């Protein structure tokens, strides 16, 4: 089977600058090599085919290139509309097999996260369940991590994490981090608390209730 | 111009079968070679399928070979997936795909994805709860808990609340799954207007409205 | 099958000018002369144009000729119809219809019909009452009163509530639409289940529900 | 212009019956009369062509006759399904042109209506209309005559009256009655009262309410 | 297969007139000859009448002659019954069965059967009246009484109840029918768990469901 | 017209015993007899045709035979599933005629009827009507004979009497008895008794209650 192996599965590039997308194979392709990108609700649009053809009202920013083992997309410069997720692909041997992607994002200027807690809401309580929330709203770059204390003791069973990916209004992510209680836990304890360790701030932030 | 579009994914029990459906239009169906590729929530995309137009010539990827056929209806422009022995890890949408761009062989045109889910988890409609909280603005948030198979849909005021939502990917925990929504609204005119979240689950028909009321 | 779609239906003002489109597919659409029909309010069917498979032989009723133009696009599987210095008379349903069936020629497949209303009245939203009144049933109601163009669709309890329900078609004064709807429940769960008239006007995009509560 | 004259336009049979409709044209035809038949909600469909020949999926229950001026649709015999409105056409030269339709109901036992009387709500009069509405339910036939009284005396200014068509539940009809008055008026006056003669009543039905 | 389904069955006075339908499928009806046979309620089968494939041949039993008249519309695959100058001993079950089986001709396909009673008698509802009474067993009744025209349907806990169940033929008197119908439920579980007897009658579209209720 | 005389109306045969049927012309016949099976709720359907060729799907156990005059439908050995009425039916000139029919029973062993009776419910009383009625259920053989007596005395006037068909779980009959009053002469007696004769019993079978 023709592996391919693209890399990295994740970059940021700053608007104005050149993207870099490769794509390897384990043995030699055309002229076989093509390129997808996928924006996020919609299906793959074929952009490259050949190894360096655009397709019908592909941008002249993007160029694809390369040779036997070795393949490339580059867009030069990135624009906003640019997020997606590419994909290489080869067309010369069945098994036809595709690389792993790679998430294209925008660089832009770090962001502290703006935290609010959520106590689980009357309703939540009385059908027994006990979800305390934080959000972490509108940060860059998208690396965090988030840790829940009860009483002050870190907690990391029934965590769950969400990011969402990439805004499209300010280029910045957040995400969601839920503790998952009992109510007949959640009333044995007094206060909860998320912390969160970003680039934008040495120490942690943190942010608390206690239950009442 | 070129149309394809597909049905009949959903949720099926491991072990089970299914059968999609892509119909095609504004070109010679019987022309074409056609693929279906397939994309898992972690994710990426994977062939699956070939049929040469004629359904003649016929290629499987490894991980399917003996469980899933690929055939085609030429007089009514459609091309199907016949999916048996359902695993897990074929939880994945669904793509049919046009092998054209002759003679630079391509899959140029693509359908728009039905989702399979094959799980032994059943359908359940979530939980809603509202979450509330100077600033100047306020933020509030939308709890959807306990539901399968996915998608939700998560508006707020029916849509008319657009910037400053965030709705996060589900997590799956316990067997169903979990996400949140957030918006963020005027702190001056809150609660005085009132602020609504909506959630829909499409798998089991469900539709949920509920109001964000304040507490200290 | 035979497939017919259309569309470009509205409100236009007298003398004011209108597109109509209607799609084929499932036959040969150069190969068939098709038919556009109206009908009006009060009512009954109306000739309107014809034009054959290769537009050469058109047709056009004494009260469109020179004011309507039938053409169509072969290429695209489009007839189409273009209305110029429209009259209130030209107030109708517009179907078109394949004239088939040979060789005893007959309009054999119809479209579903898209409306034409032509009117200086401008689009209103309407206003929406409830109507409250021993008996085992009790009978309630909803009044919709003050809209344009038609129509307006009713449901009671989001289309829950099915038999015993009655809508009444509209009625113009003053230049605006007025009708009522009538829904009969039980009167033992009467009001302590609650019943609701949901109201949308499709021309302004407008949606109304309204508690039907109880008074001496 | 071939005229075609279509009768009658309202046609109402008992279930097992025998329904006819007769299409005369003012000029002699085919071998070209068609019938289509239309439902509630939808497109006419094309039943007889020729003059006699039934389309695909049309029961035998339905049958065309007829030549030179004269045509006619008989169904023998009628069931509830086959309530609809009935058009002639000739397709044997333009202008084509069709007939004014019948609408064929069914008969069946007639049917008191029950009647309704609602007070303008306080939503409307807080807005300076006032509307008071009049429901007669479920009657048979569908003939009827609604007055309105203010205090003892006929109105006719201001009165909307509309009919369902036929109910696919029970065959039967029933009718809305609105009077529309300014608040202004409403207020002036104590008694308002529906009043509707019908096959089924020596006495006029009543209802009333006092304002308050 | 060969399908013959039929309708028109319903309620007249003497000397009225109804016309049966019977629809055709499965076979070239053009073809085939066919008849119509009744079944009175007591009973036994009897001959109506005949038409030849193209309508040319027809034939009468003598009791109907002059009054009845057989007819066919060979494009829309229908054949027709029609009925005049009714009498009570026209009330039966109508047939209608195809001239097959060549050339051994014999009725081979028959329809379903469409119900024709003639009577002076007007549609009424039934009343129907519960029964109730160690065993074990304990036997339930439901009475259903002075309906008109046949049939009423009978079920228990809306079909839950099976077996036991004895459900017997109406009998005429003063110019109604009445029948009853007995259920045998376990002795220790009544009435603490509800039983309830369920009729309807087809030719007034009344539903009525009656619980059984103690009494010493 | 070609009479057919159908014997016996009514016939019990045992599992695994032989039924016949026999059916004789009043002149003669092919060659044209036909038979016919009707099960409880459904259309005749067609048994033998000729006088003796089985039908598709006809078991085998199903024979006709006969010539000229005298013509037979044997079955053996009967079956649960052989309970219907059968028909003949002569195919040779226009009248074609049947015989009256046939209806087949599975003999079995005698039982008793079990016998409840029922006092009018309240809800007809209070309607002014008062029917008393007595079910005599899962019984064998089908003959049995029912009396009401009023007071100790026999009444016959206002008795409705039903048979149901052979039931298909156990063969046996039942039958319902209904004695109908008004509530004025219902009101004016004390005792209410159904009584019957069956093969099972040499005394009357008496179910009886006071009204209270």
């Amino acid at each position: 089977n023709i592996v391919m192996t693209q890399s990295p599965k994740s970059m940021s590039m700053s608007v104005g600058e050149r993207v870099t997308l490769t794509c390897k194979a384990s043995e030699n392709v055309g002229t076989y090599v093509s390129w997808y990108q996928q924006k996020p609700e919609q299906s793959p649009k074929l952009l490259i085919y050949g190894a360096s053809n655009r397709y019908t009202g592909v941008p002249d920013r993007f160029t694809g290139s390369g040779s036997a083992t070795d393949f490339t997309l580059t867009i030069s410069s990135v624009q906003a509309e640019d997020l997606a997720d590419y994909h290489c692909g080869q067309s010369y041997s069945t098994p036809y097999t595709f690389g792993g992607g790679t998430k294209l994002e925008i660089k832009r200027a770090d962001a502290a996260p703006t935290v609010s807690i959520f106590p689980p809401s009357s309703e939540q309580l009385t059908s027994g369940g006990a979800s305390v929330v934080c959000f972490l709203n509108n940060f860059y770059p998208k690396d965090i991590n988030v840790k829940w204390k009860i009483d002050g003791s870190e907690r990391q069973n029934g965590v769950l994490n969400s990011w969402t990916d990439q805004d499209s209004k300010d280029s910045t992510y957040s995400m969601s981090s839920t503790l998952t209680l009992t109510k007949d836990e959640y009333e044995r304890h007094n206060s909860y608390t998320c912390e969160a360790t970003h680039k934008t701030s040495t120490s942690p932030i943190v942010k608390s209730f206690n239950r009442n | 111009d070129v149309q394809l579009v597909e049905s009949g994914g959903g949720l099926v029990q491991p072990g089970g079968s299914r059968k999609l459906s892509c119909a095609a239009s504004g070109f010679t169906f019987s022309s074409f070679g056609m693929h279906w590729v397939r994309q898992a929530p972690e994710k990426g995309l994977e062939w699956v399928a070939y049929i040469s137009s004629g359904s003649s010539t016929l290629h499987y990827a490894d991980t399917v070979k003996g469980r899933f056929t690929i055939s085609r209806d030429n007089p009514k422009n459609t091309l199907f997936l016949q999916m048996t022995s359902l695993r897990s890890e074929d939880t994945a949408m669904y793509y049919c795909a046009r092998w054209g761009n002759y003679p630079h062989y391509a899959m140029d045109y693509w359908g728009q994805g039905t989702s399979v889910t094959v799980s032994s988890a059943k359908t359940t409609a979530p939980s809603v709860y509202p979450l509330a909280p100077t600033g100047s603005s306020v933020t509030l948030g939308c709890l959807v808990k306990g539901y399968f198979p996915e998608p939700v849909t998560l508006t707020w005021n029916s849509g008319s609340l657009s910037s400053g939502v965030h709705t996060f990917p589900a997590v799956l925990q316990s067997g169903l799954y979990t996400l949140s929504s957030s918006v963020t609204v005027t702190s001056s005119t809150w609660p005085s207007q009132t602020i609504t979240c909506n959630v829909a689950h499409p798998a089991s028909s469900t539709k949920v409205d509920k109001k964000i009321e304040p507490r200290v």
